[PDB]
């Protein structure tokens, strides 16, 4: 499957570009997912080579950036008709789906995340520039949802965020944070027994001893809920 | 280490055989004033044979001690409990408990 | 964007690419109080000068628009 | 009385003999008796037909695309219920018998498309692309006993479905179910007259075998016969070519293909029984 | 307190998700969980809860969720699971039920009357909390049935009352908070079977005459309708046992009946159907249209029974409230409209559930219904472990158990009805189904896809069909680890072997591209190495290859003693099509060089295995041998005969192979006293491939090659001479002499 | 087998190889071509059989250039060469 152009001169008659029908269907859909893949990777991967160690830091750029990836990958709502409801899931889909298997940008998205040496917000804020080290829920929020919906389809890749077990653990951390991806990983499929199983005995103290710690959250019961039976399919598998 | 303090007698003479069963309405209650298990509230009554170990060591001990119809007040230290290790999900590890038992009858 | 054509920097079009909508008279200005869109027009109208014209873009999706703020990296009164 | 098999053997004689008292009652009479018009609201569309709501179920169900379609038994049930209520097919009256024959079954038909049956036919048609399960076998069953005597009004409603919906997988699917036909299969025959000794001595299973689904194929083909018939031409132009679509595919010339099959198939049966005598009652079951 | 949180939040909330943790903490069925949940949540706290008229609906929600799935919810599923079978055993009581009561037979009430089906024990527990064992099954204890049959009808009466009075003011938030755990609790309670007799009569005097007339939301609809159900369940078991009274006593009627006419050429013989017709092919000729006048009684139940009911019974009030529901609005929650068509059709064609409920109908012998029931009780265990990491070994245990029971073969037809086969099959899936190395490695479930079933159910020409349906996925995924063929190799191939052992209709059945799949995986061991039994790498043991797939091509080409010529021709052009061995004395060629094979074989045998290589060629020569046409058995004439005659012929080399049938290397191994060596050594049936192939191909067609050779086994008639000890290889040279039978020719 | 460009971190860090590989990566198209053309008024014609247009993948900046060994390997946007990136379409037949 691996091949090259070369022919020097004159190659091999026998062939022809079949071109394929990429105009309607994929169309506008697919070019704006490209073309927003494309800024996207750009804008963060300037982000996170300024991030490296105290030019100034973008902040409003990251905000808008944000936000708009936020209303690219919103829910389509429930005051709506099926078949348009069935069509803009479907679209969905078909975005996340061209988000992964492309240039993934969720695993540099963790990258990002990974700033957390702060632990803070108020001495790296300032010795990084103004404000900013607040606006990290939204960013682990939103794409915690984009995860969720990515998968929700049709198995897309459970398998590979569970592969990330070392940084499932990490993720499982009691300091300004949200348990929304922990949530929607374990509500949205099993797939292979590690996404159920890898919750050792470690990793159930700890969100217990979240619990303790803090005060009654009332969402860690429901993923803790969510740890046992998930789709009916755990009848004692 | 048996610890009765008896609040109402009963027989005063009668002992528990070996082959015999202590018909009890025990409501035997954890420390800071936790119900960990009612035996009355089942209206069911408890049997268990002395000497077939079928209960735990502190509540036989604490039947071999009472008369007939005699109301006893009962502690457990953890010598006489489910051990270090404890009732798995009920009974934290290491503690103690506290029985209440009140025999109806021996049989 | 600067479009010199020395065939070896290329220019881009798809952020330069507008598309055109429903072209009113001034005195057509529409918003009688309150008004979704209900359009009242077959379409491919000509545009003549003085015609009121909206401008969407073909890949943005949305509106070029004079914006309520100010400054721009700018010093007078304009938006 | 141990081995008390009679409770297995009156099923042979209740699953069909006396299921044709309860096929002769309903259908119709539920049909018409679950759509009394516009319901009785005493309160603009009457809070919608039951039956309306039922298709609208089957339609979304459909829309709801999982790659596979499922073995719902209301489908089978409601399908059969539909397709018997729109069949209710000596000398007569050349001009007032066959006029009112046609008046009701055209009433019917109405009844039924009314609600967009045709749009719940063509979307399961769409769904099971190349998947030649009884869910298509109903399907096409009910898009017969809609489509008898060709109403100009069900074709004009499925062609400008088609038209407005872009629909690439229906025909897809169509050349799917037409490749995955069966043929008379010679081999099969040749296979199965060496049985047990000789003949169905063992008579384990009556199955056919050799010619799968005759019964399938033929309602395929009525149905798509019945699809252009009336000399529309606005599908027998549209059916060539697609050009409202991306992907174009000729069924035309996909069933000249199914032709070529069973006219081979049919002469080899022909030459394997050349040099014989006597036609047996298999062989000639299977020409038939 | 509890009602101050009907105004406070944040402890609302916090306190209805504890009830869910409590409620899914203990889902699906549990041991421990449920015992340790009985002391934080005790009998008279759950009365008291679900007593309370003020308490806020959430809160009501969550202590009947907590209720139900506590005390009562695996009797409840195990009878709902175990609701479509109709297993009836042989009783006076069973024979004794009418169809209708009395001859007034307007509609009989639908629960009311008498059931004699199999059930599933009722058994509970204590909680105790000083005892040992009380875990492992009989799960949470039981929490009081009589004071919950009356408090429940009596506040169900408050609540039709509360209802019919339209208040602003229900027990909870809503009218939805008020009514769907009661009808909740009410279905559970009912479908456990608790509610009889005259609670049963009170319940249908209550929802009769009823609350259907009312106005209701949708969850509510959607319980209502779950309770037709169970009612239409119980009217169609009634039709059920009568029918088996029926056919318990006509059938005895119809014994004596053919009985006495046995017979008295003659009339066509009778087609042999008094002895050698009386089965099935019988009872579908003894049908009730033309023969003697036993067909009045068939004729008068079968009007019986298709009254069109048991118009004018509960099917008139069922159809009519479901025409007012959907008459009423427009219906969201597609469940419920598919539950309300589904209703509707089922009482429109009760003839359609006579007919699904007829094929899993059973009698069973009253002598063993104890061992029945406890076999139905392992298959509930099998059906809740259905779809583990330790359930593995309880898994294995009812497997064993199951084993080791008599209703298992005698009564294959009613183990066929039980459908295990996709039961097993869904277990096998989900424990192979990943890939990798198949974790959970304990391959059982295999062996009793095999074994009993298709070995005591001798197929009757219906198990091995049925097994036939997954003989794509069985020989798809060829395993390992299996110990049927001592090391690993196939765990399925012996399934997929046995699904066509010694049917020649399925054997004829079987497809090129299965057999062209199987040729591939042959092919696939195109390698050879110098370690003990290596696959991939670590050669540790050293105690088959393609020896499976080669037997399992000897099973699928020779059904009885006969060979298919369909499955020959396509199973010698696709070995020949591609070659497989690798013989060094051909060397130039693809391989059977047996001239120098054997050879080599018995020189490694003595040298750091064995018998593999050996037992490779044996069984490829065997699968070619009874792969041969046969000659002039059928045909002798020409046709496709002499060609494969020929084609194997070629293979000059398997012209001469005296030089290896009658080899001696012989062995008299154990000899004076001792050297028994089984393991490694030709066996005294290896040479059996030998004369099978020279049987079959070639044969002593004239007396000069049988001079030429004299003795056949001459050095193996010298160690049959010299066997004159036992436990040796005198043991099996003795069945290989037998099977010399080429000297009566 | 469609010209595809290497991904999963290998992209932006070489970013050369034009790999002509297909498989999944067809329906989930990273292999995606947006091409340009060199006027500027019409534009986007309905293309004759020849005339020269620009590519520029749609995930990466660089822009498809030929290089002397008669192989792309591709080129950044702010290098683009005259006549190895003009690219004119073939009729259906060769030789010009």
């Amino acid at each position: 499957i691996q091949r090259k152009a070369i022919m020097h001169h004159e190659g091999h008659m026998d062939d022809g570009l079949n071109l394929s029908r990429s105009q309607h269907e994929e169309s506008r859909t697919a070019r704006v997912i490209r073309s927003t893949v494309f800024l996207f990777n750009r804008f963060i991967r300037g982000l996170d080579a300024l991030s490296k160690k105290v030019i100034d830091l973008p902040i409003e750029s990251v905000s808008l950036s944000l936000q708009d990836l936020i209303g690219y990958f919103h829910p389509p709502d429930e005051h709506l008709e099926h078949e348009d409801k069935q069509n803009r899931l479907r679209a969905l889909k078909n975005r996340q789906n061209l988000f992964q298997e492309e240039g993934m940008i969720n695993l540099v998205l963790e990258c990002i995340d990974r700033l957390h040496v702060y632990s803070s917000a108020a001495h790296f804020a300032d010795v990084a520039g103004r404000e900013a080290g607040e606006s990290w829920k939204s960013i682990l929020n939103s794409l915690y949802e984009l995860l969720a919906a990515l998968i929700r389809g049709n198995r897309k890749n459970c398998a590979q965020f569970s592969g990330s077990l070392d940084w499932l653990i990490s993720r499982l951390e009691r300091l300004e944070a949200s348990s929304g991806i922990l949530e929607v990983l374990h509500c949205v499929l099993v797939e292979s027994p590690e996404a159920l199983n890898i919750i050792k005995e470690g990793h159930i103290k700890s969100i217990i001893s979240l619990l303790d710690k803090h005060g009654r959250n009332h969402k860690v019961l429901d993923v803790l809920c969510s740890l046992c039976v998930c789709h009916g399919v755990a009848v004692r598998s | 280490g048996v610890e009765i303090e008896t609040i109402s007698p009963g027989d005063g003479r009668t002992f528990p055989k070996k082959g015999q069963t202590c018909v009890v309405h025990y409501t035997g209650m954890l420390q800071n004033g936790k119900k960990f298990d009612s035996s009355r509230d089942r209206n069911k009554p408890f049997k268990f044979r002395i000497g077939k170990q079928e209960v735990i060591k502190g509540f036989e001990e604490g039947a071999a001690q009472m008369s007939l119809g005699q109301r006893a007040k009962l502690t457990c230290t953890p010598d006489v409990a489910y051990g270090a290790t404890g009732h798995p999900g009920v009974i934290p590890p290491n503690a103690t408990l506290i029985f209440d038992v009140e025999l109806l009858n021996l049989e | 964007e600067s479009t010199s054509n020395s065939k070896n920097v290329p220019p881009d079009l798809s952020i330069c690419t507008f598309v055109l909508e429903q072209s009113l008279s001034v005195r057509a200005l529409q918003e009688m109080l309150a008004n979704m869109k209900t359009a009242q027009g077959g379409g491919h109208r000509t545009l003549l000068y003085g015609h009121a014209i909206l401008l969407r873009h073909s890949y943005s999706g949305m509106y070029l628009c004079c914006l309520s703020t100010s400054r721009s990296s700018t010093d007078k009164l304009a938006f | 009385p141990r081995h008390r098999a009679v409770n297995l053997f009156l099923q042979g004689y209740e699953k069909s003999w006396i299921e044709t008292e309860e096929h002769y009652f309903e259908d119709k009479l539920i049909e018409d008796l679950a759509k009394p018009g516009a319901e009785l609201p005493e309160e603009a569309m009457k809070r919608v037909d039951p039956l309306h709501q039922l298709i609208l179920l089957f339609s979304r169900t459909a829309l709801t695309e999982k790659c596979k379609l499922e073995e719902d038994f209301l489908y089978m049930a409601y399908a059969d219920i539909m397709a018997k209520s729109c069949h209710d097919e000596e000398e007569v009256k050349s001009f007032e018998e066959k006029e009112m024959e046609k008046q009701k079954l055209l009433y019917q038909q109405a009844r039924l498309h009314d609600r967009g049956a045709a749009e719940m036919v063509l979307q399961t048609i769409s769904a099971s692309k190349g998947e030649t399960g009884p869910m298509v076998a109903a399907t096409l069953k009910l898009g017969i006993a809609i489509l008898n005597g060709g109403n100009s009004t069900v074709q004009q409603k499925m062609l400008d479905y088609l038209k407005e919906k872009k629909d690439v997988g229906f025909f897809q699917s169509l050349a799917g179910l037409m490749q995955s036909c069966s043929v008379l299969d010679l081999n099969a025959f040749e296979r199965q007259n060496k049985a047990e000794g000789l003949g169905m001595v063992t008579e384990e299973g009556s199955g056919e075998k050799v010619l799968q689904d005759d019964e399938f194929t033929c309602d395929l083909f009525r149905f798509l016969q019945l699809l252009c018939e009336g000399h529309n031409s606005d599908f027998q132009n549209y059916l060539r070519t697609q050009t409202g679509n991306n992907t174009t595919v000729n069924i035309i010339i996909s069933t000249v293909d199914y032709l070529l099959r069973v006219q081979e198939s049919i002469s080899d049966f022909y030459w394997y029984y050349s040099g014989k005598d006597i036609i047996d009652e298999q062989g000639q079951r299977n020409f038939s | 307190d509890i009602l101050e949180l009907t105004e406070q939040e944040e402890l609302l909330q916090f306190h209805y998700h504890t009830l869910r943790l409590y409620s899914a903490v203990c889902a699906l069925g549990n041991h421990r969980v449920a015992h340790a949940l009985c002391s934080h949540v005790d009998e008279p706290q759950l009365l008291y809860a679900i007593e309370n008229k003020y308490m806020p609906g959430l809160l009501r929600a969550g202590y009947y969720d907590l209720l139900i799935d506590i005390h009562l919810s695996s009797y409840a599923t195990a009878r709902l699971m175990m609701n479509n079978e109709f297993i009836v055993p042989m009783t006076e009581e069973t024979k004794s039920i009418t169809l209708f009561p009395d001859e007034n037979k307007k509609h009989g009430l639908p629960g009311i009357g008498l059931s004699t089906s199999l059930r599933p024990r009722m058994r509970f527990s204590s909680p105790s909390f000083v005892s040992i064992s009380n875990d492992c099954y009989q799960y949470s204890p039981e929490f009081p049935l009589d004071i919950l049959k009356a408090k429940t009808i009596q506040m169900l009466t408050e609540a039709v009352k509360e209802g019919s009075l339209h208040a602003r003011d229900p027990v909870g938030g809503t009218t939805e908070f008020l009514f769907v755990p009661l009808i909740k609790l009410f279905y559970t309670l009912l479908i456990m079977g608790i509610f009889h007799n005259e609670d049963l009569k009170h319940i249908l005097q209550l929802i009769e005459p009823g609350l259907l007339q009312m106005k209701l939301p949708e969850p509510v609809k959607l319980q209502m309708c779950l309770l037709l159900q169970y009612l239409c369940d119980c009217q169609v078991r009634h039709r059920i046992e009568a029918i088996v009274a029926f056919s318990d006593d006509f059938v005895a009627k119809l014994q004596d009946n053919q009985r006495f006419r046995y017979n008295e050429l003659l009339d066509f013989h009778e087609d042999l159907m008094t002895h050698c017709g009386i089965e099935l092919d019988e009872d579908g000729s003894l049908d009730g249209s033309n023969d003697l006048t036993i067909r009045g009684r068939l004729l008068d139940l079968v009007e019986k029974v298709t009254y069109l009911k048991k118009c004018s019974s509960l099917q008139q009030l069922i159809s009519e409230t479901m025409v007012r529901w959907a008459q009423e609005s427009v219906i969201e929650d597609p469940e419920l409209v598919r539950a309300m068509f589904v209703l509707l059709h089922r009482q429109y064609d009760g003839i359609g559930g006579l007919v699904r409920a007829l094929p899993k109908t059973y009698t069973i012998n009253g002598v063993s219904v104890e061992d029945t029931i406890n076999l139905l009780a392992s298959l509930g265990q099998i059906r809740s472990l259905l779809s583990g990491k330790e359930e593995e070994k309880l898994m294995i245990r009812g497997l064993g158990d199951i084993m080791n029971n008599k209703v298992f073969y005698q009564h294959p037809n009613l183990m066929r009805a039980l459908g295990m086969h996709e039961t097993v099959m869904e277990v096998m899936v989900n424990v192979l189904g990943g890939g990798e190395s198949k974790e959970i490695t304990f391959p059982k479930m295999v062996a009793n896809c095999c074994r009993f079933l298709c070995y005591f159910c001798r197929i009757s020409r219906q198990n091995q069909k049925a097994m036939f349906d997954h003989l794509s996925y069985l020989l798809e995924n060829s395993s390992v680890g299996l110990a049927s063929p001592a090391m690993r190799g196939s765990t399925p191939l012996d399934v997929a072997a046995a699904s066509v052992m010694d049917n020649n209709e399925l054997a004829l059945a079987l497809r090129e591209p299965d057999l062209e799949k199987v040729v591939r995986y042959l092919a696939g061991c195109g390698l050879q190495s110098c370690q003990m039994l290596v696959s991939k790498g670590y050669p540790d043991i050293g105690w088959v290859e393609g020896e499976r797939y080669l037997d399992f091509l000897r099973f699928a080409v020779f059904c009885n003693g006969e060979s298919v010529e369909e499955n020959a021709n396509v199973v010698v052009r696709l070995l020949i099509r591609r070659p497989e061995c690798f013989g060094p004395a051909l060397r130039g060629e693809g391989g059977n060089g047996l001239l120098a094979a054997m050879e080599e074989a018995i020189k490694i045998a003595e040298d750091p295995m064995g018998n593999a290589i050996m037992t490779f060629y044996a069984a490829l020569i065997d699968l070619l041998g009874r792969c041969a046409p046969e000659m002039h058995l059928i045909h002798a004439g020409k046709g496709e005969a002499i060609r494969i005659r020929s084609i194997l012929r070629s293979l000059g080399d398997l012209v001469g192979v005296i030089s290896i049938a009658f080899q001696m290397p012989t062995i008299a191994k154990d000899g004076k006293v001792v050297e028994p060596d089984m393991s490694a050594g030709f066996c005294p049936d290896h040479k059996a491939a030998m004369v099978l192939f020279l049987d079959r191909v070639y044969g002593i067609e004239v007396q000069d090659f049988l001079l030429h050779l004299l003795e056949v086994g001459f050095l193996p008639d010298l160690r049959a001479a010299a066997s004159l000890s036992a436990t040796d290889m005198a043991l099996a040279l003795n069945r290989y002499l037998c099977t010399a039978v080429l000297p009566l020719l | 087998e469609c010209l595809t460009v290497p991904s999963g971190e290998h992209g932006e860090e070489q970013r050369r190889t034009v790999h002509y590989e297909g498989g999944a990566v067809s329906v989930h198209a990273r292999s995606l071509w947006r091409l340009e053309t060199l006027r500027v008024a019409w534009s986007g014609s309905h293309i004759r059989w020849g005339q020269p247009f620009r590519l520029r993948h749609v995930t990466t900046g660089k822009y498809l250039s030929l290089m002397e060994d008669k192989n792309l390997l591709l080129m950044d946007k702010e290098k683009a060469d005259v006549k190895s990136t003009a690219f004119a379409f073939r009729s259906s037949k060769e030789k010009l």
